[PDB]
Parts: C-alpha cells; sequence; structure tokens
C-alpha cells in the first residue's frame, strides 16, 4: 500500500456540473395585474376627461 | 263581475266600479360651455369626447 499524503488524496476527485443553475427563481406573474406601456422620453403624462 | 249566489226571490241588481290613473311627463336638460379658443388650439385631444 502506497502511503500518499493528504493533499494528493484530496486532489483525486472528479468535477461534476450537475449543480449549475442553483435554485431557480419564482414564476413571473405580473402581467395578470399590470398594464404594460412603453415610454420614449423623460416621462409619460396621462390625461382623461370627466363625465 | 259579482259572484253568482243562490236564487230565492227575484234578482238583486248590483254594481261594478272603474279606476283611473294618469302619469304626467317632464322635461330634462343638461348644458356645458367651452371657449372657442380653448377648443380650437387643443393638440392633445382631451376635449374631443364631450359629445
Amino acid at each position: 500500500m502506497i502511503v500518499t499524503p493528504a493533499s494528493i488524496k484530496a486532489l483525486m476527485t472528479s468535477w461534476r456540473k450537475d449543480f449549475q443553475g442553483g435554485l431557480e427563481d419564482a414564476p413571473s406573474q405580473y402581467n395578470k395585474i399590470a398594464m404594460v406601456v412603453n415610454s420614449s422620453t423623460r416621462s409619460n403624462t396621462y390625461g382623461w376627461l370627466g363625465k | 263581475f259579482p259572484t253568482l249566489k243562490e236564487w230565492v226571490g227575484k234578482r238583486t241588481i248590483q254594481q261594478m266600479e272603474a279606476h283611473g290613473y294618469s302619469i304626467a311627463n317632464k322635461t330634462f336638460e343638461g348644458t356645458v360651455g367651452i371657449s372657442r379658443d380653448d377648443f380650437e388650439d387643443d393638440n392633445l385631444g382631451i376635449y374631443a369626447p364631450i359629445f
């Protein structure tokens, strides 16, 4: 039996990438309650007329 | 018509009635006014839906 040191025995591992994405984020569900509007300048102004 | 009842002597002449009811109609009004200048120089389009 060859008495190898501790560091050499610790280097004798194989790298596996099964844990790559970590834990996935929660589902996205903001489109159900919000209205999406695109702005083109410094700010948007909205205006409506009373009855 | 009155309800039929047992006949003993001679017919007893009875009475009916009549009713009436009248509904009188009324006149309703609504008016708004805006300046001519304010209407004409309206590029936004906020005063369009008044009609």
